[PDB]
């Protein structure tokens, strides 16, 4: 499905750099096919000097450069940093593996919107091969197109002006840039490292990276939805999803209960393209430290599996001031604000551990970490004589102290786009979208700076639907418990059912 | 001491929210509700009728400085009826600055778990405890609220806890000073449950903080702001209504505004790698002089071979010894890439 | 004195809002209440008849202005049985003006918590305290609801108070000068308790004030109007039903409408960068002329040497002095980015 928006249709209208904004990512593609390729590549060159000498279509301006072999080096050397993944080195690939339908990551959405990433030095010699289009339907680059050294793009460049040398030349050195490639040292500890547990018996570092193919394709489609969209500056205002409208709290009618625990200010942006509650792994990773606290005394604690019970969720942009810490020549001065998006969720947990015996107040409320997703949770001191374990679900699920709340559960119908998952949160109002697990980019192996020393693998968020259960009698406790799965190739925290 | 290539600490202070409640005269709280109004303002700025290099601008003539501008603003107050305003947050103490969050050089990592021992045996942790405390139990995680208000009172329940709630009754009054303070019956008791937390590698000290707050008729309630309307209130959902709160980086810097042991000491500042000071906006501690947190962190093994003599160190010496340990409870990344 | 990109000045004089309330023979108090009534007007503006540069348009036709036009207005007014209207808020002054809020460099922070004091010590604040107070003893934050009225009375609590409350009575006849506040038995013991407010580094007081207003029959009341119905009513929610109220700033621009030191001195005006006149748009103390605040700031270090002189100071240095004291009691940015 395709209404192409060729630049015959954009041309015309007021070109003064409407055509850099057509040409950039997060702005649709624009179609090349066979129409106006000679002239809509003198732009593609022309965009090369973004600076106040900018007025394209030029075919004197334009083979001014496609002369300059110092140019074409300059810019051929920046295909070599397309990014397929922003970390926030060099990091383009496919996400290895395939989710189910109910999971989504930049491998269900078709891989472009691929934005050079690099130095802001030649950020506009990157326009020339690292800029997208379509033409003969297919969706590339002059970076892909081009390597094959026989596409009518070659020619129609050989129409523009060269030395008819450098189609090979430039050619076979645009063979060498490795389409796919993984390369980022991370002893200087920018990755953002963090450890799940694989296996039962090991941990494997992830650092997650922000799909660029999927910040894009949330960016785009999120325009006329409104409901469903929390712009972030990030000072390039990038939009994401959100819930339909506020949390409402309905009633939701071994087994750990922790009856209130309060966050007060967790990060709610889960993943790069996604403002709900925080990651499902982010509650994971909380229900795991509580578990590793404890294994310090009672070494077979084991949570197999948790049901969380969001009683309160207050999604809000508040300001987290940046670090005064200048370490310059000259002085010390503030950066500007993230507006980083915050949420104040009051939760439950009901932890279905494998241990059944006295696990007494004074070590559940120490050894129950403080911190859900950078945020600080805290069991009320008067909500300590609630922390009980049951034998059976039915009761600990009447013994929460707070009525009004959701249990949380996959979506399990289909989320291939964004369009399926919005068309399925207009419907559903509380249907909230969350990082709910990890895709993984690369096997995982041992890298020389990694996360306590496990092996480490580069992965990026998968974006889950995410419930609302009222617990009635005739329920599936499957579906509530979450658990931790980890698939060879991706790494999710999926309900036990599902 | 050379800094590693990383070298982070998580905080040990962790605070939360401030929640604030209306408490009616029949006693049933009700969370605080703030309404964004608009105002019409003046023409007060100097950028409006003043050009560079302090010049009227000769279009903004008085006819166009007559012309207010439209503010919208959000207020929050104390209801008519109200009785007072229930300041309600929860504080943990841990010992969470022993050894550090990360590090990659043994070095390092044994040279400050030595440091924090060192210190907490040779100069006790009831001077850190102490002043932490004292933001606490004065209401100075009440910013500005306590500024005019007939009296506000800290009740305080430590989980670790046998005996009965503490409290602390007309602040303004009563407790002006750290003696004041002492001569409370259980202020031992709970600088030493926070020294002991600080002390036991796997202990914490919980407060659950509660300040009854008398404000005048009508009186506004300063919650936190946001970056930019022109005065966003920074709030939380409580009850399902929407209350406006002071944030708990607010509040966890309230606890640690502590540091006054920078050169020319006027007035505690927030614990911080450089002093800064958002009052005056320029800062302390700069690496020009040698009282930065980087260049007093470097001196680490000095520290600990002043600590290790039988004499007692000096007081500029032992200044700079509990700046850098707060500094460590504050927590953060002392690295540099 | 140039002026540095971060300098503030937090309001000294913080007000709340007048909460309404409508006292009924019974001694009971029932807050007012309004209704958005529709009204029948009539085609009254120039703009309908005339086209510009006064040229009646054809179109508006004697049977064109003949129609009436409906109009949304909310309407408040005192209820018809009601003994009198009590109004009820609290304005804290406090001494938030010694020290700039904020003021980045120390140069003009020096200078000014000096010319502050310097102006305490020559200058008493016994003429900026008098004024401000006049506003509150005599109604002028209820701003047009004593102008059609029998009588109202100010009744004044201060916080920091020890005796009886202060009363004043029929200010329409009895306190209609200066000096009939000064014949006060408490006038005198409330004006050195706002400029010990002022003076005391940390201190502050509180009034708390109630005005018993006798209006006329189902007389007309006019709270504020909130900014963009054709008038609706600035309001709150005693005892769960809305109320209209006058805001706190509608309330400190009244307290504050002490600034008669300008050029052409008739009125009056509220103290302001630039004074501006509501009335006749048009700004006095424009920066044209040297009045503007800015200008008499720029001017801080030569105030500074002439009232630390042992001459007593000129009636123009002195009025240029009261309206810059004045304009940091009211607070604000006074900077240039």
């Amino acid at each position: 499905m395709q209404t192409l928006k060729e630049l015959i249709a954009s041309n015309p209208d007021d070109l003064t750099t409407e055509l850099k904004r057509a040409f950039r990512p997060l702005t649709p593609h624009i179609a090349i096919d066979g129409n106006e390729l000679d002239a809509l590549t003198i732009l593609v060159n022309l965009t090369d000097k973004t600076d106040d000498q900018k007025d394209l279509l030029d075919r004197a301006k334009c083979k001014q450069k496609l002369r300059d072999e110092k140019w074409w080096a300059s810019c051929i050397n920046c295909v070599n940093y397309r990014q397929s993944h922003n970390p926030k080195g060099v990091i383009r690939t496919q996400a290895l593996g395939e989710l189910p339908s109910f999971l989504l990551s930049s491998s269900k959405i078709p891989p472009y919107h691929w934005s050079y990433s690099h130095d802001s030095k030649y950020v506009n010699k990157s326009a020339f091969l690292t800029n997208e289009f379509c033409w003969d339907g297919e969706i590339s680059c002059l970076g892909e197109l081009l390597k094959d050294a026989d596409h009518p793009l070659w020619n129609t460049l050989k129409k523009l002006g060269c030395s008819q040398k450098t189609c090979k030349a430039m050619a076979k050195q645009l063979a060498d840039i490795t389409l796919t490639t993984i390369n980022v040292t991370l002893a200087p500890n920018y990755l953002t490292q963090i450890s799940l547990p694989d296996s039962d018996t090991s941990y494997i570092s992830l650092s997650p990276v922000a799909s660029l193919s999927m910040q894009s394709h949330f960016h785009q489609r999120l325009q006329d939805e409104n409901r469903h969209s929390a712009i972030t500056r990030f000072s390039g205002a990038f939009r994401m999803l959100k819930s339909g409208a506020k949390f409402s709290s309905p009633p939701h009618h071994s087994f750990l209960v922790l009856p209130n625990i309060r966050v007060c200010g967790a990060t709610a942006l889960s993943s790069p393209v996604t403002v709900g509650i925080p990651s499902l792994t982010a509650f994971f990773g909380f229900v795991h430290a509580f578990e590793r606290n404890i294994n310090r005394t009672t070494s077979s604690f084991r949570v197999e599996s948790f049901a969380i019970c969001v009683h309160q969720l207050h999604v809000e942009k508040r300001g987290l001031t940046a670090e005064f810490v200048e370490k310059g020549d000259g002085t010390i001065s503030a950066p500007a604000t993230r507006d980083d998006w915050q949420c104040d969720v009051v939760f439950s947990l009901i932890l279905n551990t494998n241990f059944a015996q006295h696990i007494d107040q004074d070590t559940l409320v120490t050894s129950l970490p403080k911190r859900l997703a950078r945020g600080s949770a805290k069991i009320a001191i008067d909500d300590f004589k609630h922390i009980n374990s049951f034998s059976t679900l039915e009761t600990a699920i009447e013994s929460l102290p707070i009525e009004a709340g959701r249990w949380l559960s996959l979506y399990a119908q289909s989320n291939n786009n964004l369009s399926d998952l919005l068309a399925a949160m207009t419907e559903d109002h509380q249907l909230m979208a969350s990082c709910v697990g990890y895709h993984l980019l690369e096997e995982p192996k041992d890298k020389p700076n990694s996360l306590r020393g496990y092996k480490h693998a580069i992965a990026e968020c998968i974006i889950g639907l995410i419930n609302s259960i009222t617990f009635s009698s005739e329920t599936d406790p499957n579906t509530i418990f979450w658990s931790l799965k980890n698939y060879q190739n991706y790494l999710v925290v999926q309900p036990r059912s599902i | 001491l050379k800094l590693p290539t990383n070298l982070a600490y998580e905080r040990s202070i962790d605070p939360s929210d401030v929640c604030f409640f209306v408490v009616w005269p029949d006693d049933r709280k009700t969370p605080l509700t703030y309404n964004s109004r608009t105002l019409l303002g003046q023409m007060e700025a100097a950028s409006l009728a003043y050009d560079v290099s302090g010049q009227p601008i000769k279009s903004a003539t008085a006819e166009a400085l007559a012309q207010g501008n439209p503010h919208q603003v959000d207020f929050c107050h104390v209801p008519y009826g109200a009785s007072h305003i229930e300041c309600s947050f929860s504080v943990s103490f841990s010992s969470e600055l022993r050894q550090p969050y990360k590090c990659n050089s043994s070095k390092v990592k044994q040279t400050l778990v030595q440091l924090v021992e060192l210190y907490e045996t040779k100069i006790g942790w009831t001077e850190l405890a102490t002043r932490y405390l004292m933001n606490i139990c004065n209401g100075k995680w009440l910013w500005k609220n306590t500024r005019k208000a007939y009296c506000w009172n800290i009740v305080l329940t430590p989980w670790p806890w046998n005996g009965e709630k503490v409290g602390f009754e007309d602040i303004r009054t009563n407790y002006t000073s750290r003696q004041d303070f002492k001569n409370n019956k259980n202020w031992s008791a709970i600088v030493e449950m926070i020294k002991t937390a600080f002390s036991s590698t796997d202990g914490l000290a919980i407060f659950e903080v509660r300040a009854t707050l008398h404000l005048p008729t009508n009186a506004m309630v300063r919650p936190s702001q946001v970056f930019t309307n022109s005065r966003v209130f920074q709030s939380t959902t409580i009850d399902g209504e929407r209350s406006p709160i002071l944030g708990a980086f607010k509040t966890g810097a309230a606890i640690a505004t502590i540091d006054d042991w920078y050169p020319e000491a006027t007035e505690p500042l927030r614990v911080g790698r450089f002093g800064v000071h958002r009052e005056d906006v320029t800062c302390y501690r700069h690496p020009s002089t040698g009282k930065d947190f980087f260049s007093i962190l470097q001196q680490a093994e000095h520290y600990i071979e002043v600590l290790s003599a039988n004499k007692t160190p000096a007081q500029e010496t032992i200044n700079d010894m509990h700046f850098l340990m707060a500094n460590l409870i504050k927590g953060g990344m002392f690295q540099h890439k």
